[PDB]
RNA sequence: AACGUGUCGCGAUGGAUGACUUGGCUUCCUAUUUCGUUGAAGAACGCAGCAAAGUGCGAUAAGUGGUAUCAAUUGCAGAAAUUGCCCAAUCUUUGAAC
RNA sequence: GUUCACCCACUGACAGGGAACGUGAGCUGGGUUUAGACCGUCGUGAGACAGGUUGGUUUUACCCUACUUGGCUGGAGAUUG
RNA sequence: ACGCGCAUGAAUGGAUUAAUGAGAUUCCCUCUGUCCCGAGUUACUAUCUAGCGAAACGACAGUCAAGGGAACGGACUUGAA
RNA sequence: AAAUGGAUGACGCUUAAGCCCCAUGUGCGUGAUUGCCCAUUAUUCCUUUGGUGAGGGCGGCUAUAUGGUGAGAAAGUGUAGCCCUCCCGAUGUAGACGUGGCGUGGGGGUGAGGACGAAGCCGAUGGCGCGAGCCUCGGAUGGACCCGCCUCUAGUGCAGAUCUUGGUUGGCGUAGCAAAGAUCUAACGGAAUAUUUUUAAAUGCAACGUUGGAUACUGGAGCGGGGAAGG
RNA sequence: AUCGAACCACCUAGUAGCUGGUUCACGUCGAAGUUUCCCUCAGGAUAGCUGGUGCUUGUCAAGAAGUAUUGUGCGGU
RNA sequence: GGGGUGCCCCCACCCGUCUUGAAACACGGACCAAGGAGUCAAACAGACGCGCAAGGGAGGAGUAUUGUGACAACUCU
RNA sequence: UAGGAAGACCGAUAGCGAACAAGUAGCGUGAGCGAAAGUUUGAAAAGUACUUUGGAAAGAGAGUGACAUAGAACCUGAAA
């Protein structure tokens, strides 16, 4: 369920997805950067990341990743271009836009007010190691929820 | 430390106790009151059948 | 494992006698928990005619007449479902112990069975587990006249041995008079008590001094 | 600045706790109570309208016959018997197997 | 195999030592010290010898610090008054 | 070559032997980056990105000097960063 | 005369802040007999706890309604200690013993509670006890049982055993996914595009199958065509 | 995938003077590493040190003293 | 008065363990939940509770009973 | 083999290995070895018609039910 309640429910659209088959750490960085942005601005940023003109800043899960000149606009040095997480977030933003249109709001004035990414149940595989050993090979999905309001 | 005690002769060095590896060798008397009732009932039945012999 | 126990024969007869004497004191009966506020006299002795009853309604009318219906009502209200795992092991309901009616034999109990909160007993074999439930003395007992008159022969007196128990006599008391407060306040004792002595005044305010030089 | 640290409200991950119990364990009693060449115990293969496992049954194959009870079965069909008990029967390939 | 030793040669000079007898997740594995085998001496024998001889797997750093380079960024009440 | 041989020696076999040996040892010719003394180049890695994604290990942690201490301290005393 | 840079503890100190010795308030050759600082020690005071503890009261007649003052008093080892005075001790490993000392599952008694909400669970909910713990409050938690007191009984209290069984975890988006040479192009297919409102490039990347064409490999002891064992 | 005595089940929870562990609170007391014997030297028995339960008594003192004084003996550092 | 979070001056070696001696460059120690170790029987001794006493106490059996009935009661030249 | 009486016993890591398609799945050439797992939603499936975005999975509304943060291996729902 949603962990927060919008202040004016009439002028607010919501969307969420569960057990999304994308890396939790990558999706965590991708979704967190658009908090407080306008809806059209967030869509523009994702399109430019796909073109590899701007980058997503990695702030928490960034141990020993490369440095980029494109991360300077975020006041940082490390960044990346996760395409699998970006296309998933673009699909989710389209669903929230459809909900706003059906409710009667204007998508060109909405502002993203809440973003949250959580860890989902893991899926198990296995890999074969030297000297006849077997060790886990696990997948880490995630949940995503958001809503946006019209000022 | 042992003090002034009697010298023990408890006689319990065979496998009498039932455990995971031994059947044991024991006898209990949980059927004592039930068998007391059974013997009396048989005596009463026999008296009725052989009446009037002592 | 040693499940059962042995008890000396004389000690078992001692306990039964003591639990019977406690039932004649109305203070101990009330302390155990019975309601005897309407009972005419203790111990309660009624006529032999109660053995000829055949209908449960007659028994209920008799109980209300002698004033013993308050205790059976108390047992009726206390019925409830047991707490804990015990209700899973054929012990679902619990209730309290009511009065006990004593008969000269094991006959004439058809009308008194099925009454909830009443117990029947035979004077020829009295059970300590029934006379002192939970280990506490002072059970409420109703006697029939025939059963009451047999108590002297069954248990014997302080000088005459019993006729049913081989060579049994009531144990002698340790004290010829249990009233100890009377002895302490008697005139004979007060004659030889040491006289009282005058005591000092209570200390006032203005704590006393200690420096003997200054 | 950012990272990091801490507290409160909410949400994830996980399946403890409590209350439940057609299961287990232990003791006691009663019988017109003790298998097989007249082929047993075990083992294999099959059988339902839709039926994999399990249950029942054997080419008369989720059953034929007798008796007591007295209107169902039930997921959907389908019809206008079912359930308990038991005498009469059927009883595939094997197995002491001859 | 040597530390040690001893010779040849150059030189101004070929001083003496320590750092877990510096230094094996730096190397090498000649020696020492398994299992195979030969010799001498010893033992009745299985076997022994600080006697000789030949053959005999050298594993793991992505963590913290130290060191080397490489960048981002606050801050004088050393974040506040 | 020599032999007072700690402790050589005759089927516990002595001595010698052409041919043979992935057997042990010494020297010579040829040859070379083994070395004086290192330099340049290629392919795959490492390095950056997309997708995917472990293990080992893990009391707590991680700047030094001297001191004393279970006689070689990250923590204790004094100093210095 | 020694092996990292370093030690009267450091700075520093030379009419000493060094060595040997002598003194003391206000006033040091007229103030005789205390210059000042720091203990789990000594004196004194308050409170607790245990005694080889020591004393005292306990036969309730002065008199008194509410809207001269109001509550208790148990002949007692042990308490919410019957009450009031006084004296002496109090640390401690291995170990012994005591406790009307705490807590858990079930039996016999007694007394209550519950759909106007039991058990369980949550907490910047406070109060009580030296403590084990007990109780109240709130739940925008739960949905059916449970507890106080006296006794009986036991599979009765966890932080570590390279402990057992589950779950979670930093390391970490890290180490890597590097033998067998290699793919390119157009059309079609596909939801996988040529996806923008706030001219074209600088704002929808990357990747998949078939057919035609190109390039190249296996090189007959073959990534050819048939069998046995095994499946 | 096992050999200076294979594998499976059982006797078997084999024995261990040796290593590891052993779950609530407060209160009153509180040590020893020494003697003799033991195939005894990483262990026991035995006396000593300690706790509990007391018994018989006394109340200023019996059968008191890790101390003096007086008298009288012992000794070869 | 209590509770929460910072700040200042002062104080303050890591727990469990064997050991004469542990903060140790001595061993076991990533986190949480639920489990996890002086028990039962038999012989004897001492302390304390209870009954009787120059006597004490049975056992096995037997007699009478859908009733709290596998209990309880009784069994003497 | 048919039945009965029960219990100061255990209460899903306990009690038989097995409260469940358990001597089953699985392992070993073989003799043999051998689990995990309460379907405990709700009184009753009344188990979410229909609108809309989406290839689908699902999301946003609507509806049943006293409660859907009782939505399907669905009571309660702790700690890390
Ligand atoms: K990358
Ligand atoms: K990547
Ligand atoms: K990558
Ligand atoms: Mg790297
Ligand atoms: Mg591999
Ligand atoms: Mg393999
Ligand atoms: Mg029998
Ligand atoms: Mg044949
Ligand atoms: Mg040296
Ligand atoms: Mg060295
Ligand atoms: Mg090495
Ligand atoms: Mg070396
Ligand atoms: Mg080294
Ligand atoms: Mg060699
Ligand atoms: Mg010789
Ligand atoms: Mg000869
Ligand atoms: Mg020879
Ligand atoms: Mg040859
Ligand atoms: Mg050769
Ligand atoms: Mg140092
Ligand atoms: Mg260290
Ligand atoms: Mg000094
Ligand atoms: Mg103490
Ligand atoms: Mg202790
Ligand atoms: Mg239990
Ligand atoms: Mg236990
Ligand atoms: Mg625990
Ligand atoms: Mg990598
Ligand atoms: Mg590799
Ligand atoms: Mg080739
Ligand atoms: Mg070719
Ligand atoms: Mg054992
Ligand atoms: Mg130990
Ligand atoms: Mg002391
Ligand atoms: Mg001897
Ligand atoms: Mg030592
Ligand atoms: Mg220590
Ligand atoms: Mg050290
Ligand atoms: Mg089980
Ligand atoms: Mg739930
Ligand atoms: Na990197
Ligand atoms: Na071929
Ligand atoms: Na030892
Ligand atoms: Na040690
Ligand atoms: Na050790
Ligand atoms: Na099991």
């Amino acid at each position: 369920h949603y962990s927060r309640k919008p202040q004016v429910s009439s002028k607010t659209a919501k969307a969420k997805i569960a057990d999304l088959r994308c890396h939790y750490k990558n999706t965590f960085e991708t979704a967190n950067v658009i908090n407080g942005m306008k809806l059209r601005k967030a869509q523009q940023l994702y399109r430019q990341v796909l073109a590899k003109t701007r980058c997503i800043p990695f702030k928490r899960y960034n141990g020993k990743i490369g440095n980029t000149a494109q991360a300077k606009e975020w006041g940082q040095t490390k960044g990346r271009w996760p395409r699998k997480s970006v296309v998933a977030m673009l699909s989710l933003l389209k669903n929230a836009e459809a909900n706003a249109i059906e409710k009667g709001l204007d998508p060109g004035k909405m502002v993203i007010k809440h973003v949250q990414v959580d860890q989902a149940p893991r899926v198990r595989r296995r890999t074969f190691r030297a000297h006849g050993r077997i060790t886990p090979y696990m997948r880490s999905p995630c949940h995503v929820q958001l809503f946006m309001t019209q000022p | 430390p042992k003090g002034n005690n009697a010298i023990p002769h408890v006689h319990q060095r065979k496998h009498w106790n039932p455990c995971s590896s031994q059947k044991g060798n024991v006898k209990v008397f949980f059927n004592q009151p039930a068998q007391k009732q059974r013997r009396r009932r048989l005596r009463l039945l026999k008296a009725k059948k052989i009446f009037p012999r002592p | 494992r040693r499940w059962h126990r042995k008890i000396n024969l004389h000690q078992k007869r001692f306990a039964v006698v003591s639990a019977l004497a406690a039932s004649s004191l109305p203070a101990l009966v009330m302390s155990r928990g019975h309601k005897i506020e309407n009972v005419a006299e203790v111990p309660l002795v009624v006529e032999d005619g109660v053995r000829a009853y055949e209908k449960t309604k007659e028994a209920m009318t008799f109980l209300k007449t002698v004033g013993a219906i308050d205790d059976v009502n108390r047992v009726n209200d206390s019925r409830q479902i047991r707490a804990g795992r015990g209700k899973m092991r054929n012990r679902r309901y619990v209730a309290r112990r009511g009065p006990m009616l004593v008969m000269p034999d094991n006959k004439g109990t058809r009308a008194f069975r099925n009454i909830f909160g009443l117990d029947l007993a035979n004077v020829n074999s009295l059970n300590l587990l029934h006379l002192a439930p939970g280990g506490h003395v002072g059970r409420f007992i109703i006697w029939t006249k025939s059963a009451f008159e047999k108590l002297d022969k069954i248990f014997g007196t302080f000088t005459e041995p019993s006729t049913v128990k081989s060579g049994f006599m009531l144990p002698a008391p340790m004290l010829t008079s249990t009233d100890v407060t009377r002895i302490m306040q008697s005139e004979e004792v007060r004659r030889v008590l040491k006289p009282k002595k005058l005591q000092p005044k209570r200390p006032s305010r203005y704590r006393q001094p200690t420096n003997g030089i200054r």
